[PDB]
């Protein structure tokens, strides 16, 4: 568990403050 | 009582004396 | 069996016809390809009057691929 | 020395000797599945401290 | 100086808000969120941001950097939790501290995060608009835990909450559950005899209906510690049995919740299940806000589990540095451990003033028994007959006609497993005890093993649930 | 405000019908001021619907109906409005503690579904507060 | 020989002479120009208290802080420096590996001289990468380990131990592994651990040749005592008593002669009168003997354990009298190893017959399971909680 | 409507019509949970399914 | 409050200041629960200005509950003790302090030791500071008397005290000892091997060695002139051993089916 969530832990962190930053390049990256 | 070690010297010394004089 | 199944569920689907690519999209990627055949018409006939984008994307792989 | 694995009894002047070993091979495997488990917690307990 | 300061703030505030903000839109997906929520959201909003970059109250800017409710009463803000001592109970700010708004500047942009004010604010029967100004309120009063703050959230500066909450949504009482906890504290602090109960009380009717598990029972133990402590003991004691406690929810929660069961266990006489929920709330909480909560876990850890019939070290104890806490407290170990019943009901007794406020109080009269307990253990176990004149010396009993009658007590429980001859003046172990036998030692190595599976099951179904949450949203 | 509940919920239990009148009175007031103490002793406050000893059978079910709801038993708190009588209306009135009502409908929707299936019965397993609610609705 | 500063610094640090002691003690780092590290020190070294430098009082009165402390040690480190940069500057024009060798060894043990325990582990690793002879390797690492021990940080040795345990095995030098094994000895009478410390202060009196030994005297008088508290009766009685070894490694043993010989007799009484002794002569000299209360119980248990195991009966008076030991002392202290039940034993004083089980059986085998058990459940939930959140 | 505003009446006035209308929306907020978790746990077997298929059909 | 005297002044005065008449009491009994919905409005709805208030409306309901022992009413003195608990704290601060709050407790404290709800002792006990003003010579003797008991002491459970103001306080010290001796009875049962006729009294608690072998036909101890009630007694208390397949820790077949399915 510890060895996968190593992973999970460190995407969470940077993940939660991508989030409004993260709409505008996946809206980017779907339109073409 | 935080370490036996301390009193342990004084108690070996004065039970043998007092035992020894008395049964021993 | 597994392709024959899988038609059928789109005609059945077809009063709410958004449901289907979801679930015809997990039976494609077995080891058969013969449900696969299966899973393309299960999306044509859901949508065959007006369909979404999700049914056309899904097809498309399997036109390019080479198992004919 | 543990040659025979007795006690002399001195209240009667007999050498009674214990019971042959009755200690089953699951018994002693249990000490050592403690051994296996207590190895990895510890270390992975310490890195773990970590997260919270 | 205020202006460098005023930037500063703006920045910091932005991008903390802006994100946490942006998860309870997106919608509470639980799987995902248990990892979000706890370790993330909750820790830049109180330790991260606030105390770090300029000054340590950014309030007054964070007012104006974004909506935080409607009326200027929220906008005041910097007015009741500004207004007492020197710029609340933290670090002297360079910003201005007035009455209505502070400044004037609006920096809310035509960002939605950003929001400006009266296109936010109305408080909404829809979900989503009370659900970003309560994240704007979750970052002000987490700081009531870093300040030790009392009487600026008493009055309305969290009162305010209960407005801003109409419908609410079912995403927001999982975040909503840790601003109620902050809600508390400031009055349980002090130990103020004020109206907790209403705000708590009115937050339990909505979040039932939401159907949240976290906010539900978050609400059930923070008002079981207000009520032991004031000495209203019949609510707390009927309150427990509602019961809900998730595992979505936060680690000082947790480790609060046990506490508090713990204490009321104990008085009640169940001394065994008392042991086990306090043992069990000090390790599950290493954390960082339970630094503060463990030494309150330490001082009754050392006196229930004596009064069930176990003793520790003192050396145990002193090695971690919540050491300062400790400190009567080996006195205390030390007492049971070499037997010695008159050394440790008299240091009990006058100590028994500070556990009054906890309501532990109760329990330090029924501990003079539990030292001669564990004296006869160690006596019983070891010999065969001991004449009763030896038991009397070591255990430091008050004289022989004393000590025959209290062994006696002692052996009824079974723990002990003697009988005392009176009569005769000795003691007779009942124990001839081994665990060579025929079945003995499985029964001992079958609790190891129920205990593990409890383990086992938690890590399997939480194993696999964060990765593929990733690769469905957002990987990183 | 802080004080304890303990006072209200003890004079539920007296014999004498003037007291037990006064208990609910004030109990109705604090409810939601309190309910840790009284969810427990919600038992007390069931048993006064229940006497013809004393006159105030209404009221006492509808004390009981708000208790219950706090517990977080929608079920429960049904079963004593419809207890009540009249003064179902006034859960009503109330939006923090229309949800009894908003239930009733939802409880009668299950029932009346198996019923309705060959005509458009209510039938055998509706009672007539619950029927009322719905076609008043 | 740089081993004397510890033997003479275990005297101030225990109570049976402070202020003389603390003289002598502070003259070996004198020269050496220990001053950066030497305040820091102080305190670690403590754990029956009462520092070795000026910093602090405890117990009597300290001796100062010489000047002479501070002016060998600016004087050293510049002649150090001057020396070095010729030697760095002509490696670059000349064989990069054979000048920077010769000019990182030295460098390297006046760093060790300080006490830069950080300077030492820099200096030996530039030294390794380049060739270098095996013998003349692997004597470097001794440096490294006296400075631990010196600081007597339990912390620091185990960082130290590990470093040279992955370098002893490369160069395969065993006169080097004699003087090695004198550090480990000298680390595992400071914890809990003298049963290990007993092996290898044995191993090394045999074949020993005087480079690094604080004094051989003091070594195998100290030797003797140790390999005791390992070594219950059955091994004792063969190896160090009557054994071939003991006459090689040379006599200066004496209150430890008549030690082992109560133990052989069977006549306990002047065994437990030794022990008392045996703390205030051997244990306060020496630096290294913290946690003196695991050698008490277990010098004690040794006596009581192997009376009991050979003998389910003996008449109390005749317990008493062997044991030497006062009726309630000789009841109390058993009483907490009967617990443990590894000896298990009951006592009456009714029937005036001590008693011994003697479990060989699944009794035995399962009570350690239990022990080992405790420490593995508050474990593994501990681990499960944190990971979750 | 609100789940706040005491108003009187209820017999054919209207506004308690519109109040279980907030009720009403109760209703699917104690149905959005069901229907979240559903999702990612069949996303939980898709995940394992395509690592699966990825070794078959190569 | 004070409002109506002849159940409120008189009430009071005839426990306390003027001497106790029982049949100017019988009658008072049924008034005195009429009065109960002026008095107990005073707590449950208290606030700053009630603070005084609560103290005069206090003193007829607890001497009203010190009566009901006294008219050998245990119904009525339930009823009346349970109002009473909502007094010992209230608001932020009502002043429960009352000269006659010292005997009130007194009685209570016994009268739960004496039902043997020892819980309900401890429970109560941490509600109860305001008891502190109050002093211990009253409460002096239920607190004392559950630690002696608690330390397993058979001769620092007196009676002795307790009967300082002595018009209801000698009821609970009679049944007591009553209680008490019947739980020391059942430990010596297993405690000790052989009881004569001289040491009885003690050991047991009772209070004749007459009654120790009274009560040994009824528990069958007696054997010969002495007891030999602890043979049968010890022997059952080891439950340690396990038999031939755990049953212990649930049954063997259902466990180990289980353990696999945890996987």
């Amino acid at each position: 568990m510890v060895v996968v969530y190593l992973a999970s832990l460190i995407r969470s962190v940077v993940a939660l403050h991508n989030l409004i930053n993260n709409k505008i390049a996946n809206r980017d990256a779907e339109k073409k | 009582n935080v370490e036996d070690d301390f009193s342990n010297q004084l108690r070996a010394e004065l039970e043998k004396h007092g035992y020894k004089m008395e049964t021993s | 069996v597994r392709r024959a199944a899988v038609e059928s569920l789109g005609f059945i689907l077809f009063r709410t016809p958004e449901q289907c690519p979801s679930v015809v999209s997990l039976l494609s990627e077995s080891y058969n390809p013969h449900v696969r055949y299966g899973a393309a018409m299960a999306l044509g006939v859901c949508c065959a009057g007006t369909g979404n984008k999700e049914a056309i994307n899904l097809l498309e792989p399997m036109t390019n691929d080479p198992v004919n | 020395d543990k040659k025979f694995h007795g006690i002399l009894d001195q209240g009667e002047g007999v050498l009674i000797i214990f019971d042959e070993p009755p200690v089953d091979k699951t018994y002693e495997a249990a000490l050592e599945t403690i051994q296996n488990m207590s190895k990895v917690v510890d270390s992975l307990y310490n890195k773990a401290k970590k997260l919270t | 100086p205020a202006p460098q300061d005023v930037e500063m703030k703006e920045e910091a505030a932005a991008g903390s808000g802006s994100a946490g903000e942006g998860d309870g839109k997106a919608a509470a997906t639980e799987h995902s969120q248990r990892e979000l929520d706890t370790v993330t959201l909750e820790d830049i909003k109180e330790h991260v941001r606030q105390l770090e970059k300029a000054v340590s109250g950014k309030e007054p800017r964070f007012v104006l950097r974004a909506l935080r409710m409607l009326p200027s009463t929220s906008r005041r803000l910097n007015h009741y939790v500004l207004y007492k001592a020197v710029h609340g109970f933290f670090t002297s700010n360079n910003a201005t501290r007035d009455f209505l708004l502070p400044f004037l500047e609006e920096p809310m942009d035509t960002e939605a995060d950003l929001q400006f004010r009266p296109r936010t604010g109305k408080a909404a029967s829809a979900p989503l608009l009370p659900e970003v100004e309560a994240y704007l309120q979750l970052l002000m009063v987490i700081f009531l835990m870093n300040s030790k703050r009392y009487k600026e959230a008493q009055k309305i500066s969290d009162d305010l909450m209960q407005k801003i909450s109409t419908q609410n949504r079912r995403a927001l009482d999982l975040v909503a559950a840790k601003c109620y906890y902050y809600h508390a504290r400031v009055y349980e602090f002090l130990d103020k005899l004020d109206v907790v109960r209403s705000f708590l009380h009115a937050r339990l009717r909505t979040a039932t209906l939401r159907h949240d598990a976290d906010g539900q029972a978050t609400l059930l133990n923070l008002l079981l510690r207000n009520y032991l402590h004031y000495s209203l003991y019949d609510q707390a004691e009927k309150l427990v049995s509602k019961s809900v406690f998730p595992e979505q929810a936060n680690n000082n929660e947790w480790a609060r919740y046990l506490y508090y069961t713990g204490r009321i266990k104990a008085i009640q006489l169940e001394y065994s299940e008392a042991r086990r929920t306090m043992t069990n709330a000090l390790r599950k909480a290493p954390q960082h806000t339970a630094v503060g909560f463990k030494q309150t876990v330490h001082k009754l850890l050392i006196v229930v589990e004596l009064l069930l019939g176990e003793i520790p070290d003192r050396l145990q104890f002193r090695q971690p540095s919540l050491k300062r806490s400790l400190m009567p407290y080996f006195l205390l170990t030390q007492a049971v451990r070499t037997g010695n019943l008159a050394k440790f009901n008299q240091v009990l007794d006058q100590f028994g003033e500070k556990f009054q406020t906890d309501g532990t109080y109760t329990l330090i009269i029924r501990l003079r028994h539990n030292v001669i307990k564990t004296g006869v253990r160690m006596i019983s176990l070891s010999y065969s007959r001991i004449s009763l004149a030896d038991i009397a010396q070591k255990l430091q009993l008050d004289s022989p006609e004393d000590a025959e009658f209290i062994v006696a007590k002692a052996i009824r429980d079974g723990v002990i497993e003697a009988s005392i001859n009176h009569e005769k003046g000795y003691v007779q172990s009942k124990e001839m005890i081994d665990i060579y036998s025929t079945r003995e030692p499985q029964l001992a190595f079958h609790q190891r093993i129920s205990f593990c599976l409890d383990i086992h099951n938690m890590s399997v179904k939480a194993m696999r649930f964060p990765p593929k949450s990733y690769n469905k949203d957002l990987e990183s | 405000m802080i004080t304890s509940a303990a006072g209200i919920i003890s004079l539920l239990d007296e014999e004498e019908p003037q007291l037990k009148e006064f208990a609910l009175h004030k109990l109705n007031a604090v409810v939601n001021d309190f309910w840790a103490e009284i969810s427990e002793s919600v038992d007390k406050i069931e048993v006064l619907y229940e006497d013809e000893g004393f006159r105030s059978r209404q009221f006492a079910a509808l004390v009981a109906s708000k208790v219950f709801y706090h517990l977080g038993a929608f079920e429960e708190s049904l079963n004593y409005a419809l207890g009540a009588g009249d003064l179902f209306n006034v859960n009503d009135n109330s939006e923090y503690v229309e949800t009894i009502i908003a239930k009733c409908i939802d409880h009668y929707t299950k029932q009346c579904v198996e019923n309705a299936d060959l005509p458009e019965g209510e039938k055998k397993p509706i009672d007539q507060r619950l029927e009322g609610i719905v076609n008043k609705m | 020989m740089p081993l004397e500063n510890l033997e003479e610094e275990g005297l101030p640090k225990n109570p049976d002479l402070r202020i003389a002691q603390l003289r002598f003690l502070l003259s070996l780092p004198e020269h050496r120009g220990d001053t950066a590290v030497r305040e820091e020190l102080m305190a670690a070294v403590r754990e029956n208290n009462m520092a070795p430098y000026y910093e602090a009082l405890c117990k009597s009165l300290d001796w100062q802080m010489d000047m002479d402390l501070l002016s060998k040690m600016k004087k050293a480190n510049e002649e150090e420096l001057k020396r070095l940069d010729e030697e760095l500057e002509d490696a670059e024009k000349n064989l990069g590996e054979s000048e920077i060798r010769d000019a990182m060894m030295a460098k390297a043990e006046y760093l060790c001289q300080i006490g830069d325990k950080e300077g030492a582990l820099t200096a030996f690793r530039k030294t390794y990468d380049k060739t270098v002879a095996l013998g003349h390797r692997l004597d470097i690492v001794f440096y490294l380990l006296r400075i631990g021990l010196f600081y007597m940080d339990n912390d620091l040795i185990t960082r130290n131990t590990e470093k040279a345990k992955s370098l002893i095995e490369e160069g395969g030098d065993w006169d080097r592994r004699n003087r090695l094994k004198v550090y480990q000895g000298l680390y595992c009478v400071a914890i809990r651990d003298f049963k290990q410390a007993a092996e290898l202060f044995l191993d090394t009196v045999s074949t020993f040749t005087s480079y690094e030994l604080m004094d051989y005297k003091t070594f195998v008088t100290y030797t003797v005592y140790v390999s005791m508290i390992a070594l219950e009766r059955p091994d004792l009685r063969e190896k160090v008593i009557k054994g071939a070894e003991i006459l090689e490694v040379l006599h200066s043993l004496p209150a430890v002669r008549q030690y082992l010989f109560s133990l052989y007799e069977c006549r306990y009484s002047v065994f437990f009168q030794s022990l008392a002794v045996v703390e205030q002569e051997m244990k306060k000299d020496w630096l290294f003997a913290p946690h003196y209360r695991y050698y008490v119980r277990e010098m004690r248990i040794h006596a009581y354990s192997q009376l009991l195991e050979s003998y389910r009966s003996l008449t109390l008076g005749y317990m008493a009298e062997a044991f030497g030991v006062g009726v309630e002392f000789i009841d109390q202290e058993l009483s907490r190893f009967i617990a443990a039940g590894r000896l298990h034993c009951k006592i009456d004083k009714v029937n005036e017959i001590v008693e011994t089980n003697r479990p060989d059986s699944k009794n035995w085998q399962y009570q350690e399971t239990i022990k080992k058990g405790d420490l593995l459940l508050n474990r593994v939930q501990k681990l499960s909680r944190v990971i979750n959140m | 409507m609100a789940l706040d505003g005491p108003e009187q009446m209820e017999l054919e006035e209207g506004k308690a019509g519109s109040g279980l209308r907030q009720y009403y929306l109760s209703k699917i907020e104690e149905l959005q949970l069901i229907v979240n978790d559903k999702s990612q746990n069949l996303r939980r077997l898709q995940a394992q399914r395509n690592e699966l298929n990825a070794k078959v059909r190569l | 409050l004070q409002a109506a005297a002849g159940m409120y002044e008189q009430l009071k005065d005839e426990w306390n200041r003027k001497s106790p008449n029982l049949s100017k009491c019988g009658e008072e009994l049924g008034r005195l629960k009429l009065v109960l919905l002026e008095l107990n409005f005073l707590p449950t709805t208290g606030t700053k200005l009630t603070k005084q208030q609560l103290i005069l409306a206090r003193d007829i309901l607890e001497i009203g509950a010190q009566w009901s022992i006294l008219c050998k009413d245990i119904p009525s003195f339930e009823r009346y003790m349970a109002q009473l608990k909502c007094y010992y704290f209230d608001y932020k601060e009502q002043l429960p302090e009352s000269a006659y709050m010292h005997q009130l407790l007194g009685l209570n404290l016994l009268f739960l030791l004496s039902q043997n709800r020892v819980a309900e002792f401890h429970t109560e006990l941490e509600r109860l500071p305001a008891k502190d003003i109050q002093t211990n010579v009253y409460i002096k003797h239920p607190v004392s008397l559950e630690q002696y008991l608690m330390e397993g002491s058979y001769n620092k459970v007196f009676l002795a005290k307790g009967n300082i103001p002595a018009e209801s306080y000698t009821f609970f010290i009679d049944i007591l000892l009553d209680t008490i001796r019947d739980e020391i009875a059942g430990c010596i049962e297993k405690a000790y091997e052989k009881i004569l006729f001289a040491e009885a009294t003690r050991i047991l608690f009772f209070s004749t060695p007459k009654k120790m072998t009274d009560y040994a036909k009824k528990r069958g101890w007696l054997l010969g002139p002495n007891n030999y009630y602890s043979f049968a007694s010890q022997q059952q208390k080891p439950e340690d051993s396990t038999i031939p397949s755990t049953e212990l820790a649930r049954q063997v077949i259902e466990y180990a089916r289980q353990l696999e399915m945890i996987v």
